[PDB]
C-alpha cells in the first residue's frame, strides 16, 4: 500500500472504530508502526496488520 | 501452570493465535514478526514430568 503517503505493506480488516475526531485519521501504535487507518474518501474504518 | 500465562508449553499456543490474525493485540506475535522468538526447550514439558 501506499496510504497517503505512508509507505507500507500488510492486510487490512474492516472494523468499526470509533472517536477519529475531525482531524486525527491515522491510528499509531506505541512503537511508531502504522496500527490503524481511516480513508478520508469513504469515511470507513480499517486496522492493519 | 494455572499462575504463569507465558509458561513452556502456552508459548507455541501463544503463538498459534499469532498467524490467523484475530486478536493480533498481544506483544508476543509482534516479536515474531522481527525475528525475535522464543523457542522450545529440547525435551518436551510432558517428558519432564
Amino acid at each position: 500500500y501506499d496510504l497517503y503517503g505512508i509507505t507500507g505493506q500488510g492486510v487490512f480488516k474492516e472494523v468499526k472504530a470509533d472517536y477519529y475526531n475531525s482531524w486525527q485519521t491515522l491510528l499509531y501504535d506505541v512503537n511508531g508502526n502504522l496500527n490503524g487507518f481511516r480513508d478520508l474518501t469513504t469515511n470507513k474504518t480499517y486496522t492493519i496488520r | 501452570f494455572d499462575k504463569v500465562k507465558l509458561s513452556d508449553v502456552g508459548f507455541v499456543e501463544a503463538y498459534n493465535n499469532c498467524t490467523g490474525g484475530q486478536e493480533v493485540r498481544d506483544l508476543l506475535c509482534v516479536q515474531s514478526f522481527n525475528g525475535i522468538k522464543v523457542l522450545p526447550p529440547v525435551l518436551s514439558e510432558s517428558q519432564i514430568s
